[PDB]
């Protein structure tokens, strides 16, 4: 039941930003994230 | 903040211990130099149109002047094989210089400093980075503040209070819907709007979208406490 | 950002449809695999360059249907729905400046069966084993990523770079930007209609410039022209004798027997293999310039679009406020906005 | 003003310093309370 599929690739998940002339989003909290970057 | 950093360094152990593909940028550089030397060795087995590839078989079977024509083809084809390998290695070495100059720039701007550059020292607002050695390379453990749990607020570019228009000194105005506050832009921490948080310029006619709210002046209760003190003392001093 | 992907079939270039030439070409060992491998390396690097430049958002932002950006008129740099390939008005002006020379799309052999095939070099390149290949991202997908970078910028400022996109009113985003260049935020609000008019007028001059002059996209047409010229030069080396009795392989094989023919075919193999190793050296060195330009373009995408840069003259000449990316054929255009 | 500026040291060390007044916004806010306070004693002296 496994097979090779072929598809148009998704660029990313879709998102309409909730913009308005008088609305702001402000973070009530933060995440400290550590991310690895590797260079020759 | 310490527990989150310690937990995120935990995910670095687990990810590097679990997956094979994470060091692909370094393993690919080792694979290219290994494949280029394997190719340069395999290429010795070519004839290039000579009666053998093995130089000694030519010299075992041919005399001093019929051999030269066979040997010279092997010379020509092998010399072209080195000029190819060395050109490939020079062009690659330019990609390794560019990577080493980027790594030196990230050492200077992400380890020896803190960078205002977006996405240069990892995805987020850069706090600091830690270098780690790797075979033929460097790993940077970039530490970033990422803002996490947002709420919406109503907002205004200015507050109007006394015909005068007021702007934040640092931060932004917000309302929960009933009250107005000023907050630092990247972390919700609301404060009463005061003459210490804000500055005045112009009047409320010019700013598109200004809103009316009171502005507290913290000198007033220090003069009003000093006024009711005085009024009671004058009423007392009318009594004797 | 990128250059045309090419792949060259070493046997079809060197020995075009002769077996008794192919049996000599085998005596040179790995060189045809080195040439294929090197060109495949360059070809994969072109998609990597385009991914590093445009795929900097893993999330596809939509602009709101209302356009209350405080008087700033992005309608000339946001998508136009009314045209099938979903690019913006300035991206259509950019797309018309750079005349491509194949993109790999379906050159289905019956085009190369006529007088059309005689007037163009694309059929001659194809028949001599030189094939252009298509980019992984279509110009639709570059326009979508560019639309998401731009819609993120106008609705949420720098915040979609660092984390989740946080909405902010556009005139308040410009106030954060004015404080970023050391100009106090009341200087925006007390002048907001003038700042919007000067921005709207400056975007107008970008159209008038791009619509009038032939030369504005010269850096991209130079890359297209160098790729097309290197393929045309490689095709024309198939007319050189290299000291053989004829340059045409089948003339040698019809006019000479198996012993004297192999002395002549070997010269054509030597000269043609030297012509491919020249072309692939030029292409590997070129690819390192296109990469260096792509890594700069990705660095401008990160530091001028996803942020505001304190780096003097890095994001256009002036104090940097913000930048808008636009797709172009094999490139990116940044519209840098400066105080 | 004392809100737009900060103090450090005195007029001798800074090459090219100039004399001008520096307004203090606390001063009229207490001098208005002073002439009113003198009026309040004047009312209390009146009967
Ligand atoms: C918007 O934010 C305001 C500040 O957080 C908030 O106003 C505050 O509301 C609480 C009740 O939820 C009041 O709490 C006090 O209520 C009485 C006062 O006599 C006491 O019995 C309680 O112990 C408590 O101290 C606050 O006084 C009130 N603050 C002000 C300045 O009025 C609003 O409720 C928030 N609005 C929304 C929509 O969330
Ligand atoms: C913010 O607060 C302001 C002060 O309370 C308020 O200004 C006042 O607005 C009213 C209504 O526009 C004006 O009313 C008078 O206007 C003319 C005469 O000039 C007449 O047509 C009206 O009948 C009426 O007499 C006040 O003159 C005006 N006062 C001042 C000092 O400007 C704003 O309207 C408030 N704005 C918001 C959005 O809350
Ligand atoms: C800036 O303001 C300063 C204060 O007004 C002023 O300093 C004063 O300058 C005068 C004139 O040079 C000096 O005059 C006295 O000097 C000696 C005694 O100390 C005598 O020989 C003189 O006859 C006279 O009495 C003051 O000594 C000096 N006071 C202080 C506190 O320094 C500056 O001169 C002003 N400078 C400018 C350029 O405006
Ligand atoms: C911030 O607000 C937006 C949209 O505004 C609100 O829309 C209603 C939900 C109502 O509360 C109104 O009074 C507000 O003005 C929120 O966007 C919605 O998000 C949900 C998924 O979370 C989605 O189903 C809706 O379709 C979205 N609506 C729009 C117009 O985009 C958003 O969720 C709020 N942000 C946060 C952090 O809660
Ligand atoms: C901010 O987010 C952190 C998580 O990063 C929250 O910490 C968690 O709090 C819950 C209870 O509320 C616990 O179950 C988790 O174990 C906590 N995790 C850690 C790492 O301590 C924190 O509560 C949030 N703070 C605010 C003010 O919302
Ligand atoms: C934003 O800019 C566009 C293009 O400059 C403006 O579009 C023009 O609008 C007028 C008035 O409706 C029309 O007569 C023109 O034909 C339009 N031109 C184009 C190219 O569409 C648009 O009006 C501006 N938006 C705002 C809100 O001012
Ligand atoms: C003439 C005059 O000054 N009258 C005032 C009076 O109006 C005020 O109520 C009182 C308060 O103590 O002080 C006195
Ligand atoms: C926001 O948009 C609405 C609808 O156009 C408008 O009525 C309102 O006045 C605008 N607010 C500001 C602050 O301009
Ligand atoms: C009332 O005023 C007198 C001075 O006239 C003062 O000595 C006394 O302590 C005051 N009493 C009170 C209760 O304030
Ligand atoms: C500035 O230059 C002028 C001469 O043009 C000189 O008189 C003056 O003393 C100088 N002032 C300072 C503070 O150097």
């Amino acid at each position: 039941s496994q097979s090779i599929i072929a598809y148009t690739m998704s660029l990313g998940v879709e998102n309409s930003v909730a913009y308005s002339n008088n609305s702001i989003a402000i973070p009530t909290n933060f995440t400290i994230s550590v991310t690895t970057e590797i260079l020759p | 903040i310490a527990n989150q950093f310690n937990s995120a360094i935990g995910k670095i152990q687990d990810s590097l211990s679990s997956t094979a593909s994470a060091l692909g940028k370094l393993q690919d550089v080792v694979n290219q130099n290994a494949q280029a030397l394997n190719t340069l060795v395999k290429q010795l087995s070519s004839n290039f149109g000579a009666i053998s590839s093995v130089l000694n078989d030519i010299l075992s079977r041919l005399d001093k002047v019929e051999a030269e024509v066979q040997i010279d083809r092997l010379i020509t084809g092998r010399l072209q094989s080195l000029q190819t390998y060395v050109t490939q290695q020079l062009i690659r070495a330019a990609e390794i210089r560019a990577s080493a100059n980027l790594a030196a720039t990230k050492m200077s701007e992400c380890v020896l400093g803190q960078s205002k550059r977006v996405d240069f020292c990892g995805k987020g607002y850069h706090l600091m980075s830690f270098p780690q050695s790797a075979p033929h390379g460097v790993v940077f453990l970039h530490v970033t503040y990422v803002p996490a749990q947002e709420k919406n607020f109503t907002t205004a570019p200015a507050i109007c209070h006394d015909g005068k228009a007021h702007f934040p000194r640092e931060g932004v105005f917000v309302s929960n819907g009933t009250h107005w506050f000023v907050t630092q832009r990247n972390f919700y921490e609301p404060q009463i709007i005061t003459t210490d948080n804000t500055f005045v310029s112009g009047n409320c006619d010019v700013v598109i979208g200004i809103v009316n709210n009171t502005v507290y002046d913290p000198l007033q209760p220090e003069l009003d406490s000093f006024k009711e003190e005085l009024d009671k003392y004058f009423k007392n001093h009318t009594s004797p | 950002v990128s250059m045309t992907k090419t792949s060259v079939d070493c046997t079809m270039y060197i020995c075009g449809d002769s077996t008794e030439c192919s049996n000599l070409l085998l005596q040179y060992g790995s060189f045809c695999t080195q040439l294929n491998r090197a060109l495949t390396g360059i070809a994969v690097e072109q998609d990597k360059n385009t991914q590093e430049v445009f795929a900097q958002v893993k999330q596809i932002y939509k602009t709101p249907p209302i356009k209350d950006f405080g008087g700033f008129n992005f309608s000339q740099i946001l998508p136009d729905p009314s045209k099938p390939s979903k690019r913006s008005f300035i991206e259509d002006l950019l797309f018309n400046k750079v005349t491509l020379a194949d993109a790999g799309f379906i050159k289905q052999y019956g085009d190369c069966l006529g007088d059309i095939a005689a007037r163009d070099l694309i059929c001659a390149q194809k028949f001599n084993g030189l094939t252009v290949l298509p980019p992984l991202l279509t110009d639709e997908m570059i326009a979508q990523y560019t639309s998401a970078l731009l819609a993120g910028t106008i609705t949420s400022g720098w915040t979609f770079g660092a984390g989740a996109a946080l909405q902010i009113p556009f005139a308040m985003q410009m106030a954060y930007r004015f404080n970023g260049i050391g100009v106090t935020q009341n200087v925006l609000y007390e002048n907001q209609k003038l700042i919007a008019n000067q921005f709207n007028s400056a975007i107008g001059k970008i159209q008038d410039s791009l619509s009038s002059t032939a030369s504005a996209l010269g850096k991209l047409q130079d890359v297209v022209n160098q790729n097309a010229q290197a393929l045309n030069t490689l095709v024309k080396q198939l007319s050189s004798n290299f000291g053989a009795i004829s340059s045409v392989l089948n003339d040698i094989l019809s006019r000479l027997d198996k012993v004297e023919a192999e002395v002549q075919i070997d010269r054509l193999i030597t000269g043609r293999l030297q012509s491919l190793q020249t072309y692939v050296t030029q292409q590997l060195i070129r690819a390192a310039e296109i990469r260096a330009s792509a890594n700069l373009a990705a660095t401008k995408m990160s530091e001028c679009v996803l942020g505001q840069s304190k780096r003097v003259d890095f994001c256009g000449k002036g104090y940097h406020l913000m930048s808008f990316p636009q797709s172009a054929p094999h490139g990116v255009v940044f519209l840098h906005v400066t105080y």
